[PDB]
């Protein structure tokens, strides 16, 4: 229930620079196990409280996990534009979204 | 329970095409990412074919870039392989595979179907009896000269199991196939049971069945 | 490419007993390595992922260990159903890519194969061809050989050998060894014998039939 997800919101960048993804799980004490980071069509990457980052292979050229439980984007294409989410899954309470959007331009 | 049903294997010539596919069931087939591998007889497994949950993108290895494509019809809760230009060394049993949805990699995967890339023609079995000779005795079938694989042989239309081993083919220097199957009973049913072998290639669509006698002479 | 390399190819192992499997990959992959067990005539069995984590209904005699480039799969008490060749793969990069496998055998007391040899059919005679077949049945351990004495002069060349996977029940093997004459060349001979030697045998064990008799 209580406990909201705070984000860049909706940004834009240059193509073939960077830029940061961050969220912010505030509002509530539930234990963070697992963070998925996803556009709208793939997976980019998983933290895991045990196990730690995995980067999705279509995305090791060009991505960097954090800082912190955010994500780097190395190169990006005008082909990045869209909705960016991070998941969060939570104990007691459930799963976490918040969502970025970014447009990236010429 | 996760289930994976792969169609379309036989044989085709080199240079033609053939279309694969993978039916499931048990799961949101239009939330997980799908995979191809497939695996030559006796040799290891290659990845050949990996696309988005919804189609968006896919990837290829440089062995069969520009020849395969992968895709999925989500309604159809189907996943296609279309194998274009095929080469010999393309003879494999395909497999798809879904992806973790809690990692990047396979959990769960089909039972195959088999592509075979050869400008031979298809041939079926002829089927030559093991007879029983000179306690426990052993009879068996030769399921001789046959192309391609595969080929299943049961024994009295599978009443007889235990005691039976149907052994690997192996390639003669013709370009056929050729193997045996076997099962020891003992001596004394010998005059009294009844010992059919039912070999069945689909390849050549022959189904048939040769009793095995203790020929007596 | 990455090259991941398993060690060793083969392992025998007695049941309640310890195996344990190699991958190395060629650079580093992190921890995105996975293992798989594939049964004789079934798919690969998802065993591991994340180099230690075991997948849900895999029994916890399973465990995965490593990061990098070395990485380890251990079967801790094996059993009978254990037996399969065990696969790794990295999921780091593309192309993904998969070891060549270690297969793994259960190792029990030695067995002496039962011998039989098949004159060829009446029926298979009329082709032209002739074909002798023998069979070792339900032995232990997996080597052994076949050779074809034909009036007592020993073949070369012309045999064709195959060997059952590891029986579920009592973990033997079998063999089927298949010779192949012309007709016309079947009837210039006269004593057709399969010579077997194997662990199990104190002494080599032939078994044959005169053609014609019956």
């Amino acid at each position: 229930m209580t406990g909201t997800i705070e984000t860049t919101g909706n940004i834009s960048a240059e193509k073939g620079g960077s830029i940061i993804l961050q969220c912010h799980l505030s509002s509530t004490t539930a234990q963070v196990t697992q963070v998925n980071w996803e556009q709208q069509d793939q997976l980019l990457a998983i933290c895991n409280a045990d196990l730690g980052w995995h980067i999705s292979p279509s995305f090791k050229d060009r991505v960097a996990p954090g800082p912190g439980l955010g994500l780097t984007l190395q190169s990006l294409t005008v082909n990045d534009t869209g909705e960016y989410f991070c998941i969060y899954h939570t104990y007691p309470d459930g799963t976490y979204t918040g969502r970025i959007f970014l447009e990236v331009l010429e | 329970e996760v289930q994976l049903v792969e169609s379309g294997g036989g044989l085709v010539q080199p240079g033609g095409s053939l279309r694969l596919s993978c039916a499931a069931s048990g799961f949101t087939f239009s939330d997980y990412y799908m995979y191809w591998v497939r695996q030559a007889p006796g040799k290891g497994l290659e990845w050949v074919a990996y696309i988005t949950k919804g189609g968006g993108s896919t990837y290829y290895p440089d062995s069969v870039k520009g020849r395969f494509t992968i895709s999925r019809d989500n309604a159809k809760n189907t996943l296609y392989l279309q194998m274009n230009s095929l080469r010999a060394e393309d003879t494999a049993v395909y497999y798809c595979a879904r992806q973790t949805n809690y990692d990047f990699t396979m959990d769960y995967w089909g039972q195959g179907t088999l592509v075979t890339v050869s400008s031979a023609s298809t041939k079926g079995p002829s089927v030559f009896p093991l007879a029983p000779s000179s306690g426990t005795a052993a009879l068996g079938c030769l399921v001789k000269d046959y192309f391609p694989e595969p080929v299943t042989v049961s024994w009295n239309s599978g009443a007889l199991t235990s005691g039976v081993h149907t052994f690997p083919a192996v390639l003669q220097s013709s370009g056929l196939y050729s193997l045996s199957s076997v099962v020891t009973v003992p001596s004394s049913s010998l005059g009294t049971q009844t010992y059919i072998c039912n070999v069945n290639h689909k390849p050549s669509n022959t189904k048939v069945d040769k009793k095995v006698e203790p020929k007596s002479c | 490419e990455i090259v991941m390399t398993q060690s060793p190819a083969t392992l025998s192992v007695s049941p309640g007993e310890r195996a344990t499997l190699s991958c190395k990959a060629s650079q580093d992959v992190g921890t995105s390595v996975a293992w798989y067990q594939q049964k004789p005539g079934q798919a690969p069995r998802l065993l591991i992922y994340w180099a230690s984590a075991r997948h849900t209904g895999i029994p916890a005699r399973f465990s995965g260990s490593g990061s990098g480039t070395e990485f380890t799969l251990t079967i801790s008490s094996l059993q009978s159903e254990d037996f399969a060749v065990y696969y790794c793969q990295q999921y780091s990069s593309y192309p993904l890519t998969f070891g060549g496998g270690t297969k793994v055998e259960i190792k029990r007391t030695v067995a002496a194969p039962s011998v039989f040899i098949f004159p060829p059919s009446d029926e298979q005679l009329k082709s032209g061809t002739a074909s002798v077949v023998c069979l070792l049945n339900n032995f232990y351990p997996r080597e052994a050989k076949v050779q074809w004495k034909v009036d007592n002069a020993l073949q070369s060349g012309n045999s064709q050998e195959s060997v059952t996977e590891q029986d579920s029940k009592d973990s033997t093997y079998s063999l089927s060894s298949t010779l192949t004459l012309s007709k016309a060349d079947y009837e210039k001979h006269k004593v057709y014998a399969c010579e077997v030697t194997h662990q199990g045998l104190s002494s080599p064990v032939t078994k044959s039939f005169n053609r014609g008799e019956c």
